């Protein structure tokens, strides 16, 4: 009819902007954990230099 | 923001949308007790009509 | 009628199902941004005290 369309295409603009999201925040997700993990690699590369300079 | 007036302004949309989709619900709503009316003044006239028809038939 | 109730569902299921992904994906990343913050902060304290132990 002429209502129920304009109230799918309202439940659609929400369907896009929450989908959007999801995704940004999943690759926003998948940035900041790569960032910690090659953070901790570089602390144990110090840890193993500082080893090495003990000896 | 530019979400904020996005989800705004389809919203008015669907507030408009639903304030006209009620509307023409209303419109032809009474356009169709104007034609059941029209439909019963028919039979109103079916009825006549059949009546009179007998009548001259008798005769 | 039959379509526009089970069309509806699916979509506010679609929008609810990208909203609560998007929350965890979130709640994952503040968590991991925060852990990052720690390892940045134990590992300048490690570089000092390999710098002395150097020294």
């Amino acid at each position: 009819m002429d209502a129920i369309k304009k109230k799918m295409q309202m439940l659609k603009l929400d369907k896009e902007n929450a989908l959007d999201r999801a995704e940004q925040a999943e690759a926003d997700k998948k940035a900041a954990e790569d960032r910690s993990k090659q953070l901790e690699d570089e602390l144990v590369s110090l840890q193993k230099k500082l080893k090495g300079t003990e000896d | 923001d530019f979400d904020d007036i996005h989800r705004k302004r389809m919203e008015k949309d669907l507030n408009e949308l639903q304030a006209l989709i009620e509307a023409h619900f209303e419109n032809r709503k009474k356009e169709e007790e104007e034609l059941v009316s029209l439909k019963d003044r028919i039979e109103r006239r079916r009825a006549e009509r059949a009546e009179q028809q007998r009548i001259r038939n008798e005769r």
